[PDB]
RNA sequence: CGCUGCUGCAGUUGAAACGCCCGUAGUUGGCCCCCCGCCGCCACGAGGAAACGGGAGCGCUCCAGGCAGGCCCGUUGGCCC
RNA sequence: CAUCCGGUCGAUCCUGCCGGAGCGCGACGCUCUCCCCAAGGACGAAGCCAUGCAUGCCCGCUCACCCGGGACGCGGCGGACGGCUCAGGACAACGGUUGCACCCCCCGCGGCGGUCCCUGCUAGCCGGACACCGCUGGCAACCCGGCGCCAAGACGUGCGCGCACGGGCGCGCGCCCCGCGGGCGAGCAGCGUGACGCAGCGACGGCCCGCCCGGGCUUCCGGGGCAUCACCCGGUCGGCGCGGUCGCGGCGCGCCGAGGGCCCGACGCCUGGCGGAGAAUCAGGGUUCGACUCCGGAGAGCGGGCCUGCGAGACGGCCCGCAC
RNA sequence: ACCUCGGGAAAAGGAGUGGCUCUGACGGCCCGGGUCAGAACUGGAACGGACGCGGGGAUCCCGACUGUUUACUAGAAAC
C-alpha cells in the first residue's frame, strides 16, 4: 500500500505531536484538563499496584454489559489464585507423580520378568 | 521456484517430456546453504558462529548453519573425543574452488587445535602418526556432519589408510 | 489435492454400509480414532439404520450430546466415531448391550452379550515395536497401544482387554488348529479351525481354515483374527459363519417371505 | 592412486580396524541377502567398495525380483537387462512378443557378458533409470543365437 | 457391410503376385525321450471401489422404478462381474 | 437374442459401389388429454462479465446505559474440504499390481509422561501489551494516523526427576554360508559408551509415541494418429563426491567416463487429446464414444513468485509483469 | 536459399576478451615446457583499450574460372 516517509514536506493534511515539555507557560488545552481514565486494572499485580486474595479491592460502578435496574459493576479480576485452583494445580503434581510412580513400578517388574526367564 | 521434480527433465530416450502441471510446493528445493567459518577472527569475531533455522514440510525444523566454528571431533581408536576449533579447509573431493572460501561441507577434511588433544599426547603411544598431528597443533579431521542439514560439523580425526590418502594430495601445497 | 478430504460420497462409501443410492448424495464421513474406514462403520448407522433409535442424524447427535451411548464402557459423543471388531456399544438407558462383529455376508453384526462378556473385548496385536527408551510397544487392531508386553505374545496373536482396567488379560497364540474368525474379502464373517499356514516368505502368508462343513477357505494372516483356541471362545453369531450357500439361502428368503 | 579424488570406504568398517591386529578385525561388511539368495564369495573376499552392491553397500532388496537377459555391459558398473514377455490381443488370438529393456547395477562381485541370465532385485531409486539391482548371474555360451527367452 | 475379413474378403480375366535372385530383422518350423525345472497354457483361488450391467427376493395400484418390506434367515438388501 | 431389398443391361449371371430398411443422441420443423421419472451454455469462445448471493462457527478472554444479553475486537478452529470446468499434458496423467530397509501428516483414538546448568524462578500463579475501546484526526473514494488506560487456554519468560535428554557425531556382530529373538525374507531397530548440543513443554504438565486418514514418490503390465517422421538425445546415459528435499533420485552442481533410446517404430510432429469405472450399437467375434453422476488428475484471463499453516506453489489469499 | 555436392561460409546473426590471486591438464627421470582450460576477486558500466585488421544481405546482365591487355587518358563485357 503506498505510505509516506518521515521526513515532513511542505505539503501535508495532518501532524500528531506528542508533548515532552509544554514548558512554563499555560495552554487551555493540555494545562487546564486531567485525564481521568475509564478503565482500571484486572490482574493480580495491577491490583496490588494502585490499592497495594485481594478481590474485594477494587471500586465499583453500576453498568451493564451493554449501553432503574443496576448492576454494581466489578471487572473480573485475573491471574488471583483461588483456593480451588491452588488445589487443582497442587493435585496434578501429584498425578504427574503417580505417572511416575506407575511405571517406576511397571519398570521392575518387566526386568524381573525377563529375569525370570532368563 | 527451485525444484526437484523430473517433469522439467528429458526420459531415458532424451525426449522432451512435455509439462503436466504447475510448481509444487511439495516439489520445491531451498537455497544451498554457503556454511563459511570464522577463520580470520580479527575480523570475523564481530559475528559470532550464526545457526539459522528454517521451517520445513510438516513444520519439523531443520537448523542450518551459515557461520561455524567447533564441533566434537573424536580419534576412534584412542577413545579421545573433545570440542576442537576448526582452524582451517583442506582438499574437497567435490571441487577445489570450495577449499579456498573454506565453505564446510560433509566429507571436507579440515585442521583442527591439537590444544584440546594434549592430554591424549602425554597418554603412552597412542597410535603413532597422529601423535606427532598433535604435537604440532594441526590434525587432520573429515567433517562427517552435514551443515546446513543439522547446523552441526562433528566429525573424526582421520586415520588409517584414509589418512595417508589425503595427506599424499596435499604434500606439495 | 491441497490437504485431508472432510466428505465421502454414498456411492463411494464401503458396500457393506448398506446405505441408499437415492437415500443422499453424501455419507457421514468416518472420522479417525480406533477404525479405519475401510473395516470400520460409522455409529451414526448402527443407531439410524440397524437400531432404528434416532429418527435422523440431528436425533443421534441429540443422544450422543447428552452421553447416553457408551463405546468400551466409556460415553462418546461421535457420530461418525468408527465402529468394528470386537467394540461393546452399550446403550445402558435402552437396557440392551452387544458386541459388534461379522455378518456371514460381511455386513457388521450386532450380537448380544452377558454382562461378563460386556466386560472385555478381544483385540490382535498387528505387532510389536521398540521406542520412547527401548520400552516394546503392542498395536492391537484396534489401535490401543500397550506398553510392555508379556515376552510370548507375537505378531498376529489374539489378546483379550479387560475394558474396566484396560490391560492384557489373556493370550491365545495362532497356530494350526486354533479357531478363528475371517474378518476380510470373500471369506469374511466366517469361523473356521486353522488346517494349515503356508509360509510363502516375501510377501503374504497365506493360510487355510477349514469349518465343520468339509470345505477350505484359503485366506492371508491380515484378515485371520484368533478367538480361542479350539473353544470359540467370545459369544459368536447364530449362523456361526456356517457358509450359506447361494442356493439355501434363497430358499430360506422364500420361507421369510412365506409369512406375510 | 591419487586421481581418485576421493577416499572410498566402507561405511560400517571403520578405518582404524586396518591398523592393529584381529580384535575386531571385519575389513569387509557383507549382508546376508533374503528372498532365499546367497551371498557370493567374491563380495566376502572381495577388496571392491561400491556403495550400490547389494551385499557389501548401503541398498536393500525388497519389491518385485523379476529375471532377465544382459542387452550390453557398457555402462560404469552398471548394465540394461533385456526382459522378453508376451501381450496377448483378443480380437486375434495371436499374441505379441514384447520387450523392455531395464537399467540394474552390476556389482564388482559378479562379471557378466552380454547374453547371461540375471536375476534382478528391486532396490532404491539409484539412478534416473536404476531402480534395480544384479541379486545373481548364470552364465550362457559365446553364441547361442538371440533366442527370444520370457522366462 | 464376410464393403476391412482373427473368426470371415479378394488378387488368370472385375481393383489387385513385388521383373528376378540373394537376403537380415520379423514370423514360421518334420519325427523323437513319459514322469524334472523354467515359459506360456488351463482350472480354481486370494487381493482390492461402489454405481453400472447382470442377477436372488420384494405387487412403486401396473410400469420406468427403488431396496423395499412386514409381527419378519440375528426381516432382508444374496451373489457374479 | 444370426435376414436384407431397389439401381450398370435388349435380356442375363457376376463383382462393385450407390440408395433405402433398424437403433441411438443432439439439433430443426409441425403438433401436443392427463400423470410419473428425468437431461439440461460440454460440443474449435477455459470468450467477457452488471447486480445479488456461495464461509462461517466459537464464547477461550466482557469495566459495550437489557443482563449474566453474549456487541466489538483479540484468541481458537475451519476456510487446503466442498462446488466448478476440461484448457494443459501421449513411455505422461490414468487403471490394476508392488514398494518406501528412501518418506511426510492435522483431527481422532490408544498410549507415553522425569528435562543439565551457572545464574537468573515469582511459583499462593510471573512480566508487558495490542486491538476492541475513549479521545484527537487526516480520506474524493479506498483507507488509516496519533495519544491514553485494560484482559486472555494469545504473547514473552520460566519453576522442573545429571537412565535430565530433541537433532546430529565417533565407536561398539562376524570368518565359506544359513539355521533363537525386540523384530524381519533381508545387519534392522533399540541401547551401551564418550564427545557435542541445550533444543522442545513449564504460567488451566504436553512434548513424544503408535494406528488411522490423506499425501509424496516407487516396481511391474497396459496407456492415440502419422514413415510425405529413420535415425534420435548431449544432464542425454552411467559412476563418484556433495548440496538440496519430507525424503529418494542428475533433482541440481562439480568430477570422471560414453553411454542411453530405436522397424517389437525411437525421435519428431499433430491431436475440433482429461483418463478409467463406463456408454451407444449389438448371433459369435466387433466397432465407435467416453466433457458429464463415482474415482484419480489438471486449472482458475495468461505467465510467474510467494506467505500462512500439519497440509496450498491456494487465486470467493497475497505480490509482479501481461492483456482486459 | 542455392549448388557442377567440391562449395556457398568468415554467410547472416550473436556472446566473451583487462589486471591480479589461484586451481587443474600435458612430458623426461626432481628435472624441464608455457600452452590450454577452469575459477574467485577487482575496476567511473572497462579490456583486439595504440597498432594491426571483411561492412553485410537480396537480385539482374556479360564473361565459366586463375590468367593477359592498349609503357604515358579504355584493365573491360576485350585477349
Amino acid at each position: 500500500k503506498s505510505i509516506r516517509g518521515c521526513i515532513v514536506g511542505p505539503d501535508l493534511h495532518a501532524l500528531s505531536v506528542v508533548l515532552v515539555d509544554a514548558g512554563d507557560k499555560t495552554l487551555p488545552g493540555l494545562t487546564d484538563v486531567v485525564v481521568p481514565k475509564r478503565l482500571v486494572p484486572k490482574r493480580a499485580s495491577k491490583i496490588r499496584r494502585l490499592f497495594g486474595p485481594k478481590d474485594q479491592m477494587l471500586v465499583c460502578e453500576l453498568i451493564k454489559e451493554l449501553g432503574g435496574e443496576k448492576k454494581l459493576k466489578y471487572p473480573k479480576v485475573q491471574r488471583v489464585v483461588t483456593d480451588e485452583k491452588y488445589a487443582r494445580k497442587q493435585r496434578v503434581i501429584a498425578e504427574k507423580k503417580e505417572i511416575m510412580r506407575k511405571s517406576l513400578q511397571q519398570l521392575e517388574e518387566y526386568k524381573a520378568l525377563l529375569s525370570r526367564m532368563g | 521456484g527451485i525444484t526437484h521434480d523430473k517433469m522439467y527433465k528429458r526420459s531415458k530416450t532424451g525426449a522432451v517430456q512435455g509439462k503436466w502441471h504447475k510448481k509444487r510446493k511439495y516439489n520445491l528445493g531451498r537455497q544451498p546453504a554457503n556454511t563459511k567459518l570464522i577463520v580470520k577472527v580479527t575480523s570475523k569475531k564481530n559475528e559470532g558462529q550464526k545457526i539459522s533455522t528454517i521451517r520445513c514440510r510438516g513444520g519439523n525444523i531443520k537448523r542450518r548453519a551459515l557461520r561455524l566454528s567447533h564441533g566434537s571431533f573424536a580419534w576412534g581408536s584412542a577413545d579421545i573425543s573433545h570440542k576442537a576449533r576448526i582452524l582451517q579447509v583442506v582438499y574437497n573431493s567435490t571441487s577445489n574452488e570450495l577449499v579456498r572460501t573454506n565453505t564446510l561441507v560433509k566429507g571436507c577434511v579440515v585442521q583442527i587445535d591439537s590444544a584440546p588433544f594434549k592430554s591424549a599426547l602425554s597418554n603412552d603411544t597412542l597410535d603413532k602418526e597422529i601423535l606427532d598431528q598433535i604435537r604440532g597443533d594441526h590434525i587432520l579431521a573429515r567433517i562427517s556432519s552435514r551443515p546446513g542439514q543439522v547446523g552441526t560439523a562433528d566429525g573424526y580425526i582421520l586415520e588409517g589408510p584414509e589418512l595417508l590418502f589425503y595427506q599424499k594430495k596435499l604434500a606439495p601445497k | 489435492a491441497r490437504g485431508v478430504r472432510k466428505h465421502l460420497k454414498r456411492l463411494n462409501a464401503p458396500k457393506h454400509w448398506l446405505l441408499d443410492k437415492m437415500g443422499g448424495i453424501w455419507a457421514p464421513r468416518p472420522t479417525n480414532g480406533p477404525h479405519g474406514l475401510r473395516e470400520c462403520i460409522p455409529l451414526i448407522l448402527i443407531l439410524r439404520n440397524r437400531l432404528h433409535y434416532a429418527n435422523t442424524y440431528a436425533e443421534t447427535s441429540m443422544i450422543l450430546q447428552d452421553k447416553n451411548v457408551l463405546i468400551d464402557g466409556k460415553p462418546r459423543t461421535d457420530p461418525t466415531f468408527p465402529v468394528g471388531f470386537m467394540d461393546v456399544f452399550e446403550i445402558p438407558k435402552v437396557h440392551k448391550t452387544f458386541r459388534v462383529l461379522y455378518d456371514v455376508k460381511g455386513r457388521f453384526t450386532l450380537v448380544p452379550i452377558q454382562s461378563n462378556e460386556a466386560g472385555f473385548k478381544l483385540c490382535r496385536v498387528q505387532k510389536i515395536f521398540l521406542g520412547d527408551k527401548g520400552m516394546p510397544y503392542l498395536s492391537t487392531h484396534d489401535a490401543r497401544t500397550i506398553r510392555f508386553p508379556h515376552p510370548d505374545i507375537k505378531t498376529n496373536d489374539t489378546i483379550k482387554i479387560n475394558l474396566k482396567t484396560g490391560k492384557i488379560d489373556e493370550w491365545y497364540k495362532f497356530d494350526i488348529g486354533k479357531i478363528v474368525m475371517v474378518t476380510g474379502g470373500r471369506n469374511c464373517g466366517r469361523i473356521g479351525t486353522i488346517q494349515a499356514i503356508d509360509k510363502h516368505m516375501g510377501s503374504y502368508t497365506m493360510i487355510r481354515m477349514k469349518d465343520t462343513e468339509g470345505t477350505e477357505f484359503l485366506t492371508r494372516l491380515c484378515n485371520v483374527f484368533v478367538i480361542g483356541n479350539d473353544s470359540p471362545a467370545v459369544a459368536i453369531p447364530t449362523t456361526k459363519g456356517i457358509r450359506p450357500d447361494i442356493i439355501k439361502n434363497r430358499e430360506l428368503r422364500l420361507r421369510s417371505i412365506a409369512k406375510r | 592412486n591419487q586421481h581418485e579424488r576421493a577416499y572410498h570406504k566402507q561405511s560400517q568398517i571403520f578405518q582404524g580396524r586396518f591398523l592393529r591386529k584381529d580384535n575386531a578385525r571385519c575389513l569387509r561388511f557383507y549382508k546376508s541377502i533374503g528372498m532365499g539368495y546367497h551371498t557370493p564369495i567374491t563380495a566376502i573376499n572381495g577388496t571392491y567398495i561400491d556403495k550400490k552392491c547389494p551385499f557389501t553397500g548401503n541398498v536393500s532388496i525388497r519389491g518385485r525380483i523379476l529375471r532377465g537377459v544382459v542387452h550390453s555391459a557398457k555402462m560404469q558398473r552398471s548394465i540394461i537387462v533385456r526382459r522378453d514377455y508376451l501381450h496377448f490381443v483378443q480380437k486375434y488370438k495371436r499374441y505379441e512378443r514384447r520387450h523392455k529393456h531395464v537399467a540394474a547395477h552390476l556389482s564388482p562381485c559378479f562379471r557378466v557378458k552380454e547374453g547371461d541370465i540375471v536375476t534382478i532385485g528391486e532396490c532404491r531409486p539409484l539412478s534416473k533409470t536404476i531402480r534395480f539391482n544384479v541379486i545373481k548371474v548364470e552364465p550362457v555360451s559365446e553364441a547361442a543365437k538371440k533366442r527370444f527367452s520370457p522366462f
